[PDB]
This record gives structure tokens, sequence and C-alpha cells, in this order.
């Protein structure tokens, strides 16, 4: 839904690398692979994180009961 | 025979390289028993401070409250684990949670909407007021005589952009969290370490020589710092054995069958510490040979 | 298999106190090999359990 | 006020015997609000 | 109650004991064996779990005799302390030199 | 009906909802395809349970 | 917290499955190391759902009625909320002064789900949560009636979620057939470890693929694990390989190309002993 | 690479923040179900009312 908090695998805090990537794909033209290599996520643990991450929260969120609509 | 002087005489550590959060180094001459224990030690045993109760007061974004307190739990706080003292169980919740062994966040964010907007916007950061909690948010709140302790060094997490949550207007979060001592053996979150674990070296034995154009195939079949040609005669060699994972790349080849064979070196070890941004490695390697030292004084001193 | 490996799989499946030996002391047998170093064999692994 | 109209999202609270609806729009369901209370959670 | 002398395996001569230690794993029964068959006097070692989510460590201890397994024990715990001393200074020797 | 995925999330269904059901009494019920013999062709059967309509059926 | 597969169709991004994620990528190694995985089980490593590896909940929902026992304009006998009787006091914790209970509060057997006052006995009963699972209360809702005479709520809709943390005898699967429950949380600091130092959250038996024949889960873990070098996702659509082009020719080459073998192997520890085990580990990331 | 498909991210991410405002994405999906959305159509409008 959000993205992990400390990756599964071995324990590499990734969390902080959702929004640093997709500004590493949008502003910055690169492919996937070079982006997590510059966020430093060397083994392939850390890698398929951010690289399959869904970021389904940003579909939940457009149901909001506290607010006119 | 063996003793500890023995052992003296032979044992060496080559330091590769060191930082504020990976540490590399090496292990010459011990045991694959004794390297493992100090392998075992860093992620399960070695103490570190993490959120275990999370105290909600109201919660009305879309993440529950489970997973939310999840997510405190498993963000890094860089704090020294020596400043603050353990728990004790059997202790009711008055007086189990002091100001010697607990330490207390705060996060209080309202989300609503931004007036200031650009029209025909998307971005959620214009478009919104605190849409986005982060692990920054989290405040410190000194209570008691701690106020003096860490007013030098304040409890910050190691990893200040991690994304905690998301709110839409109307929405708020409100908790306190208490973070105390804990070993990685218990929850994944006392572990302060990313990954602590070794290899073995490899050993690159030649059997034959690899003269002519057979050499320029046979450092193609490596990562190019492990196999050099030599520059008066055409020969292969090892220019660096550390530089590999062992890919058996020459053992698909019918050609290098009988050529080379990798054999692995049996007591050097290569250990890559990377922490999670409370201690430096250095460090936990070092509580982690305190930690076993301690373990064999303590049954020492235990009546059989 | 080496002294400290032989030694290690038998205590790790027979454990006298909860009862699977006979005799209250672990009986080993001599290495198939004596020299340079002495090894034992999974044959015999299987022989002292 | 306790509870939210479930169409217009208007923060009502009902009284006793009182018609269950909203007030600025004829709506018959009501959301229960969250109110500030103590929740406690082992982080886990 | 941490370690504890199981009755039922020990022997009267002393030199056969069986030992059990409380919530200890593959940590420190790794390493206490290995430097246990060090000692050139003990004729049988080795620890083993009996159940894995049980934390407990047994740990057996024969020799030759001359020495009982409570000795032996002793010195293998002296013996891997003084091995975690001189790990820790020859890394502090090496930290400092950078 | 004709609702763009922008207007069905406004109105609370979902964004790429496919209908299909019907809501009874709260629960989405549908009702199931059966296959069944084509529409208007002649096709030649023989059964054993025709010889069960009485004496002398084929 | 589902993903998105390295290992995937084409037609998985042309329904718009991305919508729906139903699992989660594993480092899965095919091993006998454990003991505790042979016939048809599995293991997780335990450190992996410390940090939520396949962690859900489960939302169910019960309606409370109080007017389906009359009929036909009578007053109604029974009110929401407190009377002025001696009720006692222990359950202002779970209940809030119109007799519905908070969002978001903790719920075990024997604790009140409602509060209601009686008209025909002058007593407050309350109905109580009759199941024996924990569960929080999420949210509250107040079904009104709709009639011309205008009425006091009767039905109210409460929502629960239980936390489905994965406990051991779980049945989890791949996407190839490979079911069984899980047998251990086995911990980190006892499983095996690579030389890149990653451990698999997944251990599952070599001895459940030669009577199943399963190679499709053999070469999701070559497909799946060259896909997380490089960050690109290879398709996997049926009869998209012929036999002259392997697959395993194919995304062998892309490990080789990593730094990693042909066949998908990687050379790994014991947790236990610590030693190098015998041949390499076949390793990767299936869904 | 032949055989690759893609992650399309920031079109999976783009979609998630603003449903499109035109006909929905994926259309596959929708003639999944058009013969359970079609058949109910045929007896309410169509040729002969
Ligand atoms: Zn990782
Ligand atoms: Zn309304």
């Amino acid at each position: 839904m959000i993205v992990p908090v400390r990756c599964f695998s071995c324990g590499k805090v990734v969390g902080d690398k959702w929004e640093s990537y997709l500004n590493l794909l949008q502003e910055d033209e690169l492919d996937e692979g070079t982006a997590l290599s510059r966020l430093g996520l060397k083994r392939y643990c850390c890698r398929r994180m951010i690289l399959t991450h869904v970021d389904l929260i940003e579909k939940f969120l457009r149901y909001n009961p506290l607010e006119k609509r | 025979e063996w003793n500890v002087e023995k052992f003296k005489k032979d044992f060496e550590v080559n330091i590769s390289s060191l930082d504020a959060r990976e540490a590399n180094f090496d292990l010459i001459n011990i045991d694959t028993s004794i390297a493992n224990a100090f392998r075992r030690i860093m992620i399960s045993e070695v103490p570190s401070v993490a959120a275990e109760y999370v105290y909600f007061f109201n919660n009305t974004s879309v993440i529950q409250d489970e997973v939310l307190a999840h997510r405190i739990g498993l963000v890094p706080l860089k704090v020294d684990p020596d400043m603050l003292t353990w728990v004790d169980s059997n202790l009711p919740d008055d007086e189990k949670f002091t100001d010697e062994n607990t330490i207390v966040l705060s996060l209080n964010v309202k989300c609503t909407r931004n007036p200031d907007a650009p029209k025909g916007s998307t971005d959620p950061k214009e478009l919104y007021n605190n849409a986005h909690v982060y692990a920054r948010d989290l405040k410190f709140e000194p209570q008691g005589r701690q106020s003096t302790t860490f007013a030098d060094c304040p409890v910050v997490p190691a990893d200040p952009d991690i994304l905690l949550a998301k709110l839409r207007p109307g929405q708020e979060i409100s908790l306190k969290a208490h973070c105390i001592l804990g070993i990685g053996g218990d929850h994944a979150k006392f572990s302060p370490v990313s990954t602590a674990s070794y290899r073995l070296l490899p050993q690159i034995n030649i059997l034959q020589p690899i003269k002519g154009e057979s050499a320029r195939r046979f450092q193609k079949c490596f990562p190019p710092g492990v196999i050099g040609i030599d520059e008066g005669s055409d020969e292969a060699y090892v220019k660096d054995a550390r530089k590999d994972t062992v890919s058996r790349e020459v053992l698909r080849y019918e050609e290098f069958a009988d050529k080379v064979k990798l054999g692995r070196v049996r007591n050097h070890f290569i250990f890559n510490v990377e922490s999670a941004g409370a201690m430096t490695p250095e460090e936990i390697f070092f509580k982690s040979v305190r930690i076993l030292k301690n373990k064999a004084e303590y049954l020492k001193n235990c009546p059989i | 298999f080496t002294r400290e490996q032989y030694q290690q799989y038998i205590y790790g499946c027979i454990r006298p106190e909860d009862g699977h030996t006979t005799r209250s002391k672990i009986v080993t047998l001599p290495p198939t090999i004596f020299k340079p170093y002495p090894l034992w064999t999974g044959k015999q692994i299987i022989t002292t359990v | 006020l306790k509870y939210i109209c479930a169409e217009c999202s208007s923060k009502l609270s009902l009284s006793r015997t009182d018609a269950v609806r909203c007030k600025d729009c004829g709506h018959r369901i009501l959301l229960k609000a969250r109110t500030k209370r103590l929740v406690q959670f082992e982080a886990r | 109650e941490k370690i504890k002398l199981l009755t039922q395996a020990t022997s009267e001569d002393g030199t056969s004991a069986s030992f059990q230690i409380v919530e200890e794993d593959h940590t420190l029964g790794n390493a206490l064996r290995y430097v246990i068959m060090k000692n050139p006097d003990v004729e049988f070692c080795g620890y083993s779990i009996p159940h894995p989510s049980e934390n407990l460590l047994n740990i057996r201890i024969q020799t030759y005799g001359e020495t009982t397994a409570v000795d032996a024990l002793q010195k293998g715990l002296k013996d891997l302390m003084d091995l975690c001393d001189v790990v820790e200074s020859k890394f502090t020797e090496k930290i400092k030199s950078m | 009906n004709k609702m763009s995925p922008y207007e069905l999330v406004q109105h609370k269904e979902e964004s790429d909802e496919i209908g299909g059901y019907f809501i009874v009494n709260g629960i989405e019920k549908l009702i199931r395809m059966l296959i069944v013999q084509r529409r208007n062709h002649p096709m030649a059967i023989i059964r054993p349970s025709f010889a069960n309509r009485g004496a002398s059926y084929s | 917290t589902g993903q998105t597969p390295i290992v995937k169709a084409n037609l998985y991004d042309d329904y718009g499955m991305d919508n729906f994620p139903n699992g989660f990528n594993a480092v899965v190694a095919v091993i006998s190391y454990t003991g505790y995985d042979m016939d048809d089980a599995m293991i997780i490593n335990k450190s992996a759902d410390e940090r939520g590896f396949g962690y859900g909940t489960m939302y169910k929902t019960e309606k409370v009625d109080l007017a389906l026992n009359r009929n036909r304009g009578d007053p109604i006998t029974q009110h929401f909320g407190f009377g002025n009787d001696e009720w006692p006091k222990e359950w202002l914790e779970k209940l809030d002064e119109d007799g519905l209970p908070y969002i978001g509060t903790y719920v075990e057997e024997g604790d009140p789900i409602c509060a209601y006052f009686d008209d025909t006995l002058n007593k407050t009963k309350i109905k109580t949560y009759h199941s024996s699972e924990p569960a929080y209360i999420e949210e509250v809702n107040l079904i009104g009636d709709e009639s011309n005479k205008f009425q006091e709520l009767q039905t109210v809709s409460i929502k629960y979620r239980i936390r489905r943390t994965p406990q051991i005898g779980d049945k989890f699967s791949s996407r190839h057939g490979q079911k069984g429950v899980c047998s251990r949380k086995w911990p980190t600091i006892d499983m095996p470890f690579s030389e890149t130092g990653i451990q698999p959250d997944i251990i599952i038996n070599p001895h459940a693929f030669p009577s199943r024949m399963t190679i499709g889960m053999f070469v999701e873990s070559l497909a799946g694990k060259a896909g997380a070098l490089h960050g690109i996702a290879q398709d996997s659509t049926p009869w998209i390989f012929n036999e002259d082009d392997t697959p395993a020719d194919y995304f062998g080459e892309q490990l080789a190309k990593a730094g990693y073998n042909y066949h998908g192997n990687e050379p790994m520890y014991s947790g236990a002993t610590g030693e190098e085990l015998r041949a390499d580990i076949y390793v990767g990331v299936v869904y | 690479q032949a055989r690759t498909a893609d992650f399309r991210t920031l079109e999976r991410e783009s979609r998630f923040i603003n449903p499109p405002k035109d006909k929905s994405a994926f259309p596959l999906l929708q003639e999944a179900v058009q013969p359970h959305i079609g058949s109910f159509n045929a007896l309410t409008e169509g040729p002969d009312g």
C-alpha cells in the first residue's frame, strides 16, 4: 500500500527511497536499473522493493469521508 | 597443540575500509565456528533502541493503527544504546518506564487543504498542507533528568526522510511512542545492522599456463580486476582474488576444465558490516566480541 | 569427517540424558585413516549411531 | 459533533429520539467519527 | 539455574558429564565446543539443541581421566574468554592505524 | 452507466469498477452463465433414454 | 503491501492487475537445509515478517439491529444509549454515551458491542462480541430508516479488523501449484546466507519439484533474479521461447552479465555451523 | 533484449493520483463483462423497443 520501511530480506532502510526514485525516473530520465544503483540499492533483495512497489495508498486516499467532494 | 598465544601468533586483521555506516575488514586464521559467532551476535544480540509501545490518541488516516505503529517500530533512531538501561517486565506499567530506560517520541500532525495551490495542479505537496508524514516529524520529548544528558545530542531518526504515512485534509495522526532497548533476536527492529555476513576468500588455482589468446578469454570469465596478464610474457595471474563473486564461469568452457579450479581459502574471512545508523560498524563489531566474552564469563561464575 | 565433525554428529543424534544410549557413555570407533590426520567415514557414522 | 454524513461529509451531532439524517441534505447514513482516546499498541 | 549438571548422564568418576545451559543457541554452543576440543584431555564433546523452539542447549564432555568434565568446561570458558580478548585487541591495533 | 473513472471515484464506487452483478440485500449476487443447445439447428441425436418413452421407440 | 512481479505476462498490464496486487516477491532458495520443510511444507525467515512480509488483515462486519422483534407502529421498546438505572460503570471503556462503541478500540471475547435501554424490562441490556478472536473497531454506520414518520435509529453496522500476522500453519503458494503450510519462522541467524550478504525469506524443498514437474518455477527463479539485478521486467506470456532459444539460455546470460552464474546458483554458508556448503544453492526471487 | 516487458511506473503512479477524465484505461477488462452488461441492455433498448 505504502512504501515498506526496512526491506524484508536483509534489513536495509528502503522506505526513504520511494520519492527519490520517482524523481530519478521523471525529471532525470533514467531507466529503472540506473536509478536503483544511484540510490545505493546494490543487493537484488533491496532492488526488488523499490522496483516492484505499487504505491496503492495513492488510490486509497481519494476516498476521504472527512471532506466535501 | 593449541594455546591462546599460538592463536595470538597467527591471528591478524587487515581492515579494507571505514565509513560512518559500512565497514569492511578481514579476519585471518580464525575458525568458522568463531567467525559465525561474531556474525550471529551483530544481527541478533547487540542491543539497539526502537519504538515498542505506541500510544495512539487519534488516527483518522487511511493507514490503520497497528500498521502505522509497526512502521514506527521499524524506523531507526540515531541514539546510543549505552546511554539508557533495560526495563523490567515484572514491574507494572506505572514504574516500568523511567527516564533511565525509556525515550519518548511524539507525532502530532494535522492535514488541511492549501489555498495557495496553483490551479490545475497534481503535486500534493503544493495541493495540501502536511500531506506527507516523514520520520523527522517524530519529535523527541525529554522527560525528567534526560533533558541534560540528551541536550548534547537530541534523539533524531538516522534516516529522516522515511515516508511514514500520507494524509488528506480532515485527517490527522496523534500518538506517543516509547522506545526502549532490545536485542535483534526478539524483533527485527532491534537489529542495528543492515546486513553483517562474511564470505571466505576465493582461491583461483591456475594449474596450467594460459599463454596466448586464451588469456584474453580467461580474463573475460572473471570480474575485471581479478585476472591480469603479465607485461613481460603473456601469462594469466591473479591480481586481486577479493574482487570476484564465485561465478564459476570458467567451468562452463571445455577449454578450462583442467587449466583452473576454484578453491576457497579456509580461514580467511571478509566481514562486511552495514549499520542501520545508530552505531558505527566499528562499534557494533566491538560490542559483538564483548557479548561473546561476557557470555562465557557469565557461565564461568554461575554455580554448576 | 575429522574428529570435531565426527563427534558433533553423534551427540546431535544420541543425546544420552534423554535415554537413547544404552551405556551411560558415548563409545566411538577408531578412525578409518590414521595418517596424516585422522578421518572417519559416513559408514562409520551409522556404525556408532 | 460525533457523527459525519456519508454523502456531504458534514460533521453533525444527533440528539436523543432525533431523526437520523443529515441536516444539509437528506441522507440516511451517518458515520461515527473517531474521538480522541488512548488506544495502546505494541509496535510489532 | 543458568548452568545445570544433568545428573542422569554424569559419572561417578566425574569424567563423563552432561550439562544444560538455558537461553543459548549455536552462537555459544559451536564456539565453546571448538575451544574445549583443543584441550588434549577431552575424549568426546559435542553440543545439541533438544528442540529449536525451546531455548535450551546441552553440552557433553567426556575425558580420558585426570581431569573432571567440570574442570574441562571451566578451561574452555576461560580460553574462549581469552580468544575473544586477542581478537579485540588486534581489532583495536588496526582500527587506530587507519 | 457512462461515468468516467474519475467520476466513479467521486461516487465512491471504484475507479475501474466493472459492473455485471446485482446488489441484493447488501450481497453482490450474479446470475451464472449456462451452456445449452444451439438455437434453430435440428441436430440428429441418439439417446438410450428415447427408448423409454414406451414400446417400439428407437 | 502487495507487489507487482518481476515475472509477469503481457496480459497482466493489459487488464490492470497492478490495481490489485495479490502477492509479493520473495527471495526463494530451493534448498534442503531445514528439515522442517520436507513433504509439502515451507518456512519463512523470522525477521522477514517481523518487518511485514506477507502481513494482512481481515475485515468482518456484523449488523446489530434492535427492531426485528416487533411490528406495526408500537412504541419502540429498545433505545440506544444508557438509561437512568444502576447499570455497572465498567463498560465506559468500550462504549460512548450513545450506547455505541468508540472507533479504534480493542475488543476481545465478552466485551460489549453496544448498549441499549429496554422499556418493557426497565434495564440497560448490552449485546456482546461473540467471537473468540480479538478485533479492533474500524467504523460504525448509523443506518437510518426511510419513512414519512421520522424514527430513532434501530440499526447499526459495525466493522471489525483482525490482525492476521502470518503464523505457522498458514498456506502460502507460488504461481505454479506449489502450496504448503508454514512449519516454523526460522530465525535469520540460523538461515543460510550467500556471499552477496542476502538471506532467503522462503525455503522450499527440492523434493517438491520432481514428482510435480513445475519447471516454470525454476525458470521464474532465473527470470525473477535477473530482472531484479537490471531493474527490468521480463515477460512470461507462454510460447515466447522455442526449443532453440531456451529461457535457461536467455536468463542465464543476463545473470552472467551481472556477475552471477549462468545456472542461477549462489555459494551459501550455513547459519548454524557457518561452514561452506557443498554445492551452490539455487536461489532467486519468485512471486 | 526482446522478451522484456516494462514496469509501467510513472504511468501506474500518475493514473493513481488522478483517474482519467476521458474513457477508462484497460478496455479489455471492460469487454470481459460485456456478455453481462450487453445482455441486460438488450431487454430495455435496441430494435423493437
Ligand atoms: Zn535487502
Ligand atoms: Zn448530509
